[PDB]
This record gives C-alpha cells, structure tokens and sequence, in this order.
C-alpha cells in the first residue's frame, strides 16, 4: 500500500 | 559523476543434464546508471523473447536485473551472456560454465 | 521471523528522449508484489505476486493514481536537483527513492524508513525517530527546509506507523503460506582440480528462500574469511535463490576443510565436507 504522493524535493 | 559496472553471472535455474527443459539466467547486478544492454547468446547468435525481471535496487543504490530465457542444454550447445553498459568499452562476454 | 515491506522508486531524465521515465515496484521480505512504469502503454500498477490479486479495483485504482501523480512530481524535483547542483539540462540524472517498515513477529513496528537518492550518492533520509532528516549536502538542505514546511516528516511518521504496518500484516496473512515458508538450502560440496599442488572447494547453496543466508568455509576450524571467495547471492527466476562459496586448498588437505551453513529454513545450521 503505497504512500501518498508527497511534495518533490 | 560516479558510475558502477556491472556483475555479471551465468547459470541455470536448475542443475543442467542434457535434453531437459531448463531456464538459463543472466543476472546483472552492482551497476549505475541504470540503462544496461544485455542479450543471452546462444553458439554467438542472440536468443529472442527473451524476458526480464522489473528495475530495482540494492541498499548501495546500485541496480540489478535478471535476463531469463527457458531452454534445453545440449552437450554441442554453447551459452554465455553479452553485456554493455556505459562504464564498457566494449560488451562484455560471459560463457555459461556448466560446472561453475 | 520478521517482516518488511519496501517500495523502490526509480526516476531517469533522458532529454532529447522525452520526459523523465517512472519506475515503482513494491516488496514484501524478498517477494516482489506490484509493479508500475510510466513507459507502459497504459500505464498502470500491476500486480507480481498471486496474493495480491484478489484485491479489488479501487486498490488498483488508488495506486495507479499515487504513481501517475509521483510520475509528475518526480519529474519536477529531477528539474529542481538540476538547479540545485547546477547542472546543464543537456546531461542524464537518476533520482531513486526506497521507503518501507520492518515489524517484529508480533506485528509492532520495530523501525521505519525513507532515503533518497541522487545520481546514485545519498541525498536525504528520514531519521529513525520518524521526525528529523538528514541531508548530505546544502542542496539536500533545501529540500530539508521545503519538507519541514510541508511538515512531511509528521505524515512519514503516521503512514510507516499506521497504514504500512496494517496493510504489511493483511499481505503477510493473505501470501502466507510462501511468505511466512522459509525454504532451507540444498547443499553440496564439489571439487575442482587446479594442479597437482591444489583444488577448489566448492560450498553450494540453492532454492533457498528468504534470501538471507551465512556460508562459511573453515580449516581446523578457523574461518577462511579473506581466503573465501564468496559469490553475490542471484536468484533462480522460481522465488527462490543461489550462492557458492569457494576456497582453494592444498591437495590432500581437503578433510581439514568444513563449510557452514545458516538459513531459517534449517531446522540445525549445516556442516559439509567434501565425500569424494
Ligand atoms: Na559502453
């Protein structure tokens, strides 16, 4: 189960 | 930047006896940048439909990939694997020993 | 008897050869379990283990929409890497992502994990108190400072503690009978001769499974630890796995040689000599 899409780097 | 060449390993799923059904692997590992050329060869002729597994990673960051085909070892035929890859002059030629 | 669960991201500008490709595949101990990449036709997650297929559409749904998102968001931060190193925009970069969670037997959490990567050489990672980040560069400050804003960390901690755990236990019983199956090694020793002067022993190990696996040769009892040619542990193509280890001695010598072997799946661990 994947992680939420988060902010880029 | 750092790059990594690639290991290289021949050998069979199985152990080999002439006349049966086997899958012959190529396994590419320890190597960055990711693209990587790789053919299994059979007598110096490149096998078809061959498959592989999907792109992934070591702990190092370093990338490993399994080339596979099934097959049939026979005492005349010759395998090895042939691999490029930015870090090679040239491909590299891996013979598949029988008794590694 | 513990367990992890990990994802392994892959990103890979390429230009002139259109937009960065995507790459995703989840784990479960060595168990691959899903698959996605962005070059597909259609791009979707796509399940690789028989456990994982009986869930149902909006599972799939889910994570195919997480990946075409992390498709784009992966594309913009190789874009700002590029800046943050000043690079040129002519050159090819590797951006990689691994994150997961172990647990015991019992289930608990025992630590979580997220690490970056870029151009092979570690960028940032959270720390194991699931609150802090350590950056390997000031460029790696800059995405610290933007993340800290966000306040990632805090989400990081709530999915590695929570969902990931969860959803790590419903894998772990849905694939149970090969995820919990340790198959031990089968073993033998073969010898191959180099002169009159000495041979090689070699020390076999196959279909074993998990992966992890200790092989040692000894002489009287002492390690051959520098003297041991050990190969990297490669996987058969059927689940399970391969290693040899190998030592040259001198001829006549052989029976002062013993190799040891450790794998879960052994109910004793394994001492072998070679029976000519
Ligand atoms: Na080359």
């Amino acid at each position: 189960h994947l992680a939420s899409s988060g902010h880029s780097l | 930047m750092i790059q990594r060449t690639p290991k290289i390993q021949v050998y069979s799923r199985h152990p080999a006896e002439n006349g049966k059904s086997n899958f012959l692997n190529c396994y590419v590992s320890g190597f960055h940048p990711s693209d990587i050329e790789v053919d299994l060869l059979k007598n110096g002729e490149r096998i078809e439909k061959v498959e592989h597994s999907d792109l992934s990673f070591s702990k190092d960051w370093s990338f490993y990939l399994l080339y596979y085909t099934e097959f049939t070892p026979t005492e005349k035929d010759e395998y090895a694997c042939r691999v490029n890859h930015v870090t090679l002059s040239q491909p590299k030629i891996v013979k598949w020993d029988r008794d590694m | 008897g513990s367990h992890s669960m990990r994802y392994f991201y892959t990103a890979m500008s390429r230009p002139g050869r259109g937009e960065p490709r995507f790459i995703a595949v989840g784990y479960v101990d060595d168990t691959q379990f899903v698959r996605f990449d962005s070059d597909a036709a259609s791009p979707r997650m796509a399940p690789r283990a028989p456990w994982i297929e009986q869930e149902g559409p909006e599972y799939w749904d889910r994570e195919t929409q997480i990946s075409k998102t992390n498709t784009q968001t992966y594309r913009e931060s190789l874009r700002n890497l590029r800046g943050y190193y000043n690079q040129s925009e002519a050159g090819s970069h590797t951006l990689q992502r691994m994150y997961g969670c172990d647990v015991g037997p019992d289930g608990r959490l025992l630590r979580g994990h997220d690490q970056s990567a870029y151009d092979g050489k570690d960028y940032i990672a959270l720390n194991e108190d699931l609150s802090s980040w350590t950056a390997a560069d000031t460029a790696a400050q800059i995405t610290q400072r933007k993340w800290e804003a966000a306040r990632e960390a805090e989400q990081w901690r709530a999915y590695l503690e929570g969902l990931c755990v969860e959803w790590l236990r419903r894998y772990l019983e849905n694939g149970k009978e090969t995820l919990q199956r340790a198959d031990p090694p089968k073993t033998h020793v073969t010898h191959h001769p180099i002169s009159d002067h000495e041979a090689t022993l070699r020390c076999w190990a196959l279909g074993f499974y998990p992966a992890e696996i200790t092989l040692t040769w000894q002489r009287d009892g002492e390690d051959q630890t520098q003297d041991t040619e050990l190969v990297e542990t490669r996987p058969a193509g059927d689940r399970t796995f391969q290693k040899w280890a190998a030592v040259v001695v001198p001829s006549g010598e052989e029976q002062r040689y013993t190799c040891h072997v450790q794998h879960e799946g052994l109910p004793k661990p394994l001492t072998l000599r070679w029976e000519p």
